[PDB]
C-alpha cells in the first residue's frame, strides 16, 4: 500500500516528539539547580512514566498497524500490555498526587509544605507506582495460567480479560473514573480560593486549569468508553476506530511536558536556554 | 573664625591635590605595556561544600590552607576539611545574622560578627571535646562588617558606627578606637606585618590606620559609591577596593593616589568580595551577577570568569599557600576552584 | 580510607543529620522584619528578636542608609509603621517607604502597613487645631471617595482623612514592581488586642502568591 | 562645630605633610613584585596533578 | 574534671557472667568513641572492644569475639561490657578509654581507672627492650618497630605513645609520632618513619618511671606494644 509510509511517519513524528519532550524534563531537573524542589519530584515521576510510554508502548503499536498481525511470542504480547497498562496507570496516579499536592499548598499555605520532606515526598510516589504494578501487571501477565491458556488468537495481542465484563468495569473504575472525579473536584476547589484571594487580598487560572484537565479528558475518555461497550459486544465498533482511540490515549504523554513542565517560568527559562543553544 | 577654617581646610586640601599630581609621573598602564599578558586562566570546581542551608555571607581560610570556617544566615559556623569535604565542627550561634567570620592564625579560635554588634570568640581546641564561647566583645554601636585576628588576644573589628576598634580579648575592652570615616566601614584588611590596616567605607573613601598609635595615616578618595571589599596586595604597600559603583581600583599607600582601575563596558553590577592571589598578579573580585571575575591586577583586563554559582558571590577567599580559591554565594554552597 | 578517616567521616555524617534536623525545624518558622520611625511604637504591635507562634506557626519578628537590607532578602514580609497622628513628619515617612519599595533587594518582598496612634488621630482632627492641608493640601479636595467604613461617620470630617492619609501609602505602593510584591494597609492602636493575626493572614496571602506563581494560576 | 572643624584641619595637615613618592617608583615595585613571586602562584602557573591537594 | 570510673568485677567462678560499668563525668560523652582495654596481672595492655559515637560501628577483638558485648547509654553517661562464659584466661583489670576522631584530634587521650576481674592478618608490635635502667637527669630514647608501614597515603602516620606509671592508669604522650598532647612537658618527642619510630625523653625526671607501650591505629584489631620499662637504681 502507498499509505504505509504516511501512517508510520504520522505516528513516527509524534513518537519522537514525546521522547524528546520527556528527556528534556528529566535533564532540566538535573542540570538546573533551581528545579530541585519538593513539588518537582512529582513532575519527574510523571515524565518517567511518560518516556516509558514513548519508547516501548508506542513504537510497538506502530508495528502492529504497519504490520497487520502481531509478530511476537506469547510472552512478548504479555509484557508489552503489562508495561503499557502499568505506565498509563502510573501517569494518572502522578497526575492525581499533583492535584493533592497543589490542593494543600493553596489551602494550607503555611503548614502542608512545612510538613513535607523528601523522605515523605517520595512515599506517595511509591504508592503511585506500586498501585500501578499490582493492579495491572499480575492481572495480565499471569492470567492464562489462572484460566486455561491463551484465549486470544495466535495472531493478535489484545488483553484476555476484556471479555470478563465485571473486572473490566472494575479496573476502569479503579484506573480512570475515580482519579478523574478527584482531579476535577480538587481543581474546582483550587479555583475557589484563587477567586477569593483576588477579592479579599481569574484569567490565567482558567487558561491553565482547562489546559490540564481537557488535555486528559478528551485524550483518554474515548478509549475507556469503547472498552465499556466492547465488553458487552465483541464486534460493535470499527477496529480502525478502535485503534485510533487506542493511539489517542498515548498523546497525553506527548502534551504533558507542555502541560505541567513548560507552564512553570523556572522551567520555561531553562527550556528556552537549551533550545536556543546547546550547552 | 569658622569661615577661616573653611578656606584653610579647602586650601590645605588643594595642596594635597597638587602634591598628588606631582607624584603622577606616569600611568601604571604606560609602563606595564611590556609584560606578557596572563592570557585566560581556566579554573574548575574541585569541591562543593554542601551542608549550608542559607545564604553564605563570609568565609575564612585557616593559616594551614586546610581548614576553613564558613558563615551563613542559618546561624551555623562550620569548619570544613576541604581536602575530604568532612565537617570538622558545627557551631550554633546565638544570632543568625553573620556578616563576617575570621579564623585565628593559631587555629584555636574563630570569630563571628554581624547584626548583634558583638564579636563572639569560640574556643575550638579545648577539653570536653566541644566548642564553647570564650568571649563576647561588646561596645560597638553599629553592625560588625569585618573582624580579623591579630593574635590569640587581639582582634580588630570594623563596624557601621563609622569606626574601627582593637580589643583585648582577655579583658574584653576596646584598647583603641579609630574614628574619621564618614560612611559605613564595610570591609577590612590587615597588613602582612600586622602594624597597619585599611578599611574601605561607604563614603567612597579608604583609610590607612596605625594599630600602635590609633591615627589615620592616609585617606584615599576615587570612588563614587559604597566600597564593599578591600584587601592588601601581598606587598603590603598597596590595596585594592571593590565598590558598589562596579569598579575595582588599586590604591597605593606611598604614592597616595589611585594607580589602576578595573572596569568594563558590559559590567554594571557591583563588587561584593575582593581577594588577591599569592603573587598579586591576579585580582579576583566577586560580583552581583552570580560569577566572579579574575581581573589582571596590572593590566585591568578580564582574564576569566568563575561561573559556578546560581546566586551572587558573597565571599571570596584564597589560600595562604595559593593552592585553592574558595567562593561562597547565596546558593548555600562553597566551591573550591583550582 | 584510614581507620581514623572512616571515624572522621562517621562524625561528619552525624553532623550532617543534625544540620538537616535543625534546618528542617527552621523551616516551620517565618522571618518578619520590623521598620518604621522612632516615635512610632515599634514594640507595641544590638538586634532584638521576638518569636510569637500564631495558629501553631512560628513567626519570629525582628527589631533593629540601611546597607544590611541585603540580609533581609528572604524575609516573608517587612512590617512598616508610619505616624498617622504625628502630622509634620509624614512626608519623611513617605520617602522612607519610597526607598524600601524600590530597593534593589526588596523588589519581591511584601510590606505590611500598620498605621499607628489611630486613637490619637480621631481626637487630633476633632479639635481642629491641625490643618493637614497646611501640612500637605491634597485634602483641599476632601473627596471622601465612596467607600464603606465599619466605624461611625466622622463628626469633624475625620474619617475621609482616615483613608486620606492612608492612601498615599498605596500610590507609591502601586508604581513599580508589576505585582511581584504587595503592600497591605491597616489601622491599629496600642490596645488593639489581636494584632498578630493581621500578619498571619497577610503572610498567608503571600505564600499563595509564590504558590500560585509557580503553578502559574496568577 | 568649631572643634570638629579644627579636627578636620588637624587631620588634613597630617595628611599633606608626611611624605609621598612618585607612581613610577611605586608602580615598578608591583611590576617587580609579581614577576619575582610568579613561581609560587598555582592560580597563575598550573601545577601538576600530583601536587594538587584538591584532586 | 574529666573522670571515667569503672566498677563491677570481683571474684567469678568459671562459666559465669559478669557485667562491667564505666561512668563518665566531665566531658561531652555523646561525642566520644569509647574503648575497653584489659590488663593481665603480669602482662601488657590489650584491646577488647570499641564502640563508636552513635553506636554505628562496633569492633570486638578476635580473642573474645562472640562471648563479649559492648554497649553504651549516652543519656545515662555510662557504657557497659557484658561478659558471658568467662574463661580462665580472662583474669585481667579492665580500663575504659575515650577517643574522639576528627581532623587534628587526639584519640586515646584520657584513660579511666581499672576494675579487677578474677576468674577461677594483624600487625605485631615489637618492644624488644623489656627493661632498661636509666639514671635520673639523663636522656633515654625508646624505639618501636611494627610489622607494616605505618604511614597511610593521606600523610597520617599511626602510633600513639603511652606511659603507665606504677599504681596509675596509662596516659597518652604523643598521638601520630610527632604531636604532643595536652598537659605534657615539651621534652617528650617522637620521630622516624614506617616500622622505624623513636620516642625521646630528654632530661629524665622524677614521676617519670613506668612501662611504655606502642599502639597502632591503621587497622583494627588495636594491637598494643609488649612494653618497654624504665626503672630507678
Ligand atoms: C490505551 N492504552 O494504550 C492501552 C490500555 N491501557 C488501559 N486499559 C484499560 C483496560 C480495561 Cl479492560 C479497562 C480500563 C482501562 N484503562 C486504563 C486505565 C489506567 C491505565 C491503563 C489503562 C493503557 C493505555
Amino acid at each position: 500500500v502507498w499509505q504505509v509510509v504516511f501512517i508510520a511517519f504520522l505516528t513516527g513524528i509524534l513518537a519522537l516528539v514525546t521522547i524528546i519532550g520527556n528527556i528534556l524534563v528529566i535533564v532540566s531537573f538535573k542540570v538546573n539547580k533551581q528545579l530541585k524542589t519538593v513539588n518537582n519530584y512529582f513532575l519527574l515521576s510523571l515524565a518517567c512514566a511518560d518516556l516509558i510510554i514513548g519508547v516501548i508502548s508506542m513504537n510497538l503499536f506502530t508495528t502492529y498497524i504497519i504490520m497487520n498481525r502481531w509478530a511476537l511470542g506469547n510472552l512478548a504480547c504479555d509484557l508489552w500490555l503489562a508495561i503499557d497498562c502499568v505506565a498509563s496507570n502510573a501517569s494518572v496516579m502522578n497526575l492525581l498526587v499533583i492535584s493533592f499536592d497543589r490542593y494543600f499548598s493553596i489551602t494550607r499555605p503555611l503548614t502542608y509544605r512545612a510538613k513535607r520532606t523528601t523522605k515523605r515526598a517520595g512515599v506517595m510516589i511509591g504508592l503511585a507506582w506500586v498501585i500501578s504494578f499490582v493492579l495491572w501487571a499480575p492481572a495480565i501477565l499471569f492470567w492464562q495460567y489462572f484460566v486455561g491458556k491463551r484465549t486470544v488468537p495466535p495472531g493478535e495481542c489484545f488483553i484476555q480479560f476484556l471479555s470478563e465484563p465485571t473486572i473490566t468495569f472494575g479496573t476502569a473504575i479503579a484506573g480512570f473514573y475515580m482519579p478523574v472525579t478527584i482531579m476535577t473536584i480538587l481543581y474546582w476547589r483550587i479555583y475557589k480560593e484563587t477567586e477569593k484571594r483576588t477579592k479579599e487580598l481569574e484569567k490565567k487560572a482558567a487558561q491553565t486549569l482547562s489546559a490540564i484537565l481537557l488535555a486528559f479528558i478528551i485524550t483518554w475518555t474515548p478509549y475507556n468508553i469503547m472498552v465499556l461497550v466492547n465488553t458487552f459486544c465483541d464486534s460493535c465498533i470499527p477496529k480502525t476506530f478502535w485503534n485510533l482511540g487506542y493511539w489517542l490515549c498515548y498523546i497525553n504523554s506527548t502534551v504533558n511536558p507542555v502541560c505541567y513542565a513548560l507552564c512553570n517560568k523556572t522551567f520555561r527559562t531553562t527550556f528556552k536556554m537549551l533550545l536556543l543553544c546547546q550547552c | 573664625e569658622l569661615d577661616q577654617l573653611r578656606q584653610e581646610a579647602e586650601q590645605l586640601k588643594n595642596q594635597i591635590r597638587d602634591a598628588r599630581k606631582a607624584c603622577a609621573d606616569a600611568t601604571l598602564s604606560q609602563i606595564t605595556n611590556n609584560i606578557d599578558p596572563v592570557g585566560r586562566i581556566q579554573m574548575r570546581t574541585r569541591r562543593t561544600l554542601r551542608g549550608h542551608l542559607a545564604k553564605i555571607y563570609a568565609m575564612h581560610w585557616g593559616t594551614d590552607s586546610r581548614l576553613l570556617v564558613s558563615a551563613s544566615q542559618d546561624g551555623k559556623l562550620i569548619i570544613w576539611d576541604s581536602y575530604t569535604t568532612n565537617k570538622v565542627h558545627a557551631i550554633p550561634l546565638r544570632s543568625s545574622w553573620v556578616m563576617t567570620c575570621a579564623y585565628a592564625p593559631s587555629g584555636n579560635y574563630v570569630a563571628c560578627g554581624g547584626l548583634d554588634n558583638i564579636c563572639s570568640i569560640y574556643n575550638l581546641k579545648t577539653r570536653e571535646g566541644n566548642v564553647r564561647v570564650s568571649r563576647e566583645l561588646a561596645g560597638h554601636t553599629g553592625y560588625l562588617s569585618c573582624c580579623r585576628f591579630l593574635d590569640d588576644n587581639q582582634i580588630v573589628t570594623s563596624s557601621g558606627d563609622t569606626t574601627c576598634a582593637l580589643w583585648d580579648i582577655e579583658t574584653g575592652q576596646q584598647t583603641t578606637t579609630f574614628t574619621g570615616h564618614t560612611g559605613d566601614v564595610m570591609s577590612l584588611s590587615l597588613a602582612p606585618d600586622t602594624r597597619l590596616f585599611v578599611s574601605g567605607a561607604c563614603d567612597a573613601s579608604a583609610k590607612l590606620w596605625d594599630v600602635r598609635e590609633g591615627m589615620c595615616r592616609q585617606t584615599f578618595t576615587g570612588h563614587e559609591s559604597d566600597i564593599n571589599a578591600i584587601c592588601f596586595f601581598p606587598n603590603g604597600n598597596a590595596f585594592a577596593t571593590g565598590s558598589d559603583d562596579a569598579t575595582c581600583r588599586l590604591f597605593d599607600l606611598r604614592a597616595d593616589q589611585e594607580l589602576m582601575t578595573y572596569s568594563h563596558d558590559n559590567i554594571i553590577c557591583g563588587i561584593t568580595s575582593v581577594s588577591f592571589s599569592k603573587s598579586g598578579r591576579l585580582l579576583l573580585a566577586g560580583y552581583d551577577d552570580f560569577n566572579c571575575n579574575v581581573w589582571d591586577a596590572l593590566k585591568a583586563d578580564r582574564a576569566g570568569v568563575l561561573a559556578g554559582h546560581d546566586n551572587r558571590v558573597s565571599c571570596l577567599g584564597v589560600t595562604d599557600d595559593g593552592m585553592a580559591v574558595a567562593t561562597g554565594s547565596w546558593d548555600s554552597f562553597l566551591k573550591i576552584w583550582n | 580510607v584510614s581507620a581514623e578517616d572512616k571515624a572522621a567521616a562517621e562524625r561528619s555524617k552525624m553532623i550532617d543529620k543534625n544540620l538537616r534536623e535543625d534546618g528542617e525545624k527552621a523551616r516551620r518558622t517565618l522571618r518578619l522584619l520590623l521598620l518604621g520611625a522612632d516615635n512610632s511604637g515599634k514594640s507595641t504591635i544590638g538586634i532584638f528578636e521576638t518569636k510569637f507562634q500564631v495558629d501553631k506557626v512560628n513567626f519570629h519578628m525582628f527589631d533593629v542608609r540601611r546597607k544590611w537590607i541585603q540580609c533581609f532578602n528572604d524575609v516573608t514580609a517587612i512590617i512598616f509603621v508610619v505616624d498617622s497622628s504625628d502630622y509634620n513628619r509624614l512626608q519623611e515617612a513617605l520617602n522612607d517607604f519610597k526607598s524600601i519599595w524600590n530597593n534593589r533587594w526588596l523588589r519581591t518582598i511584601s510590606v505590611i502597613l500598620f498605621l499607628n496612634k489611630q486613637d490619637l488621630l480621631a481626637e487630633k482632627v476633632l479639635a481642629g487645631k491641625s490643618k493637614i492641608e497646611d501640612y500637605f493640601p491634597e485634602f483641599a479636595r476632601y473627596t471622601t471617595p465612596e467607600d464603606a467604613t465599619p466605624e461611625p461617620g466622622e463628626d469633624p470630617r475625620v474619617t475621609r482623612a482616615k483613608y486620606f492619609i492612608r492612601k498615599e501609602f498605596v500610590d507609591i505602593s502601586t508604581a513599580s514592581g508589576d505585582g511581584r510584591h504587595i503592600c497591605y494597609p491597616h489601622f491599629t492602636c496600642a490596645v488593639d488586642t489581636e494584632n498578630a493575626r493581621r500578619i498571619f493572614n497577610d503572610c498567608k496571602d503571600i505564600i499563595l502568591q509564590m504558590n500560585l506563581r509557580e503553578y502559574n494560576l496568577v | 562645630s568649631i572643634a570638629q572643624a579644627r579636627k578636620l584641619v588637624e587631620q588634613l595637615k597630617m595628611e599633606a605633610n608626611i611624605d609621598r613618592i612618585k607612581v613610577s617608583k611605586a608602580a615598578a615595585d608591583l611590576m617587580a613584585y609579581c614577576e619575582a613571586h610568579a613561581k609560587e602562584d598555582p592560580l597563575l602557573t598550573p601545577v601538576p596533578a600530583s601536587e594538587n591537594p584538591f584532586r | 574534671d574529666v573522670q571515667l570510673v569503672e566498677s563491677g568485677g570481683g571474684l567469678v567462678q568459671p562459666g559465669g557472667s559478669r557485667k562491667l560499668s564505666c561512668s563518665a563525668s566531665g566531658f561531652a560523652f555523646s561525642s566520644f568513641g569509647m574503648h575497653w582495654v584489659r590488663q593481665a596481672p603480669e602482662k601488657g595492655l590489650e584491646w577488647v572492644a570499641y564502640i563508636s559515637s552513635g553506636s554505628g560501628t562496633i569492633y570486638y577483638a578476635d580473642t573474645v569475639k562472640g562471648r563479649f558485648t559492648i554497649s553504651r547509654d549516652d543519656p545515662k553517661n555510662t557504657l557497659f561490657l557484658q561478659m558471658t562464659s568467662l574463661r580462665s584466661e580472662d583474669t585481667a583489670m579492665y580500663y575504659c578509654v575515650r577517643s574522639i576522631y576528627y581532623y587534628g584530634s587526639s584519640p586515646f587521650d584520657f584513660w579511666g581507672q581499672g576494675t579487677t576481674l578474677t576468674v577461677s592478618s594483624d600487625i605485631v608490635m615489637t618492644q624488644a627492650t623489656s627493661s632498661v635502667p636509666v639514671t635520673p637527669g639523663e636522656s633515654v630514647s625508646i624505639s618501636c618497630r611494627s610489622s607494616k608501614s605505618l604511614l597511610h597515603s593521606n600523610g597520617n602516620t599511626y602510633l600513639y605513645w603511652f606511659l603507665q606509671r606504677p599504681g596509675q592508669s596509662p596516659q597518652l604522650l604523643i598521638y601520630r609520632m610527632s604531636n604532643l598532647a595536652s598537659g605534657v612537658p615539651d621534652r617528650f618527642s617522637g620521630s622516624g618513619s614506617g616500622t622505624a619510630f623513636t620516642l625521646t625523653i630528654s632530661r629524665l625526671e622524677a614521676e617519670d618511671v613506668g612501662v611504655y607501650y606502642c599502639m597502632q591505629h591503621l587497622e583494627y584489631p588495636l594491637t598494643f606494644g609488649a612494653g618497654t620499662k624504665l626503672e630507678l637504681k
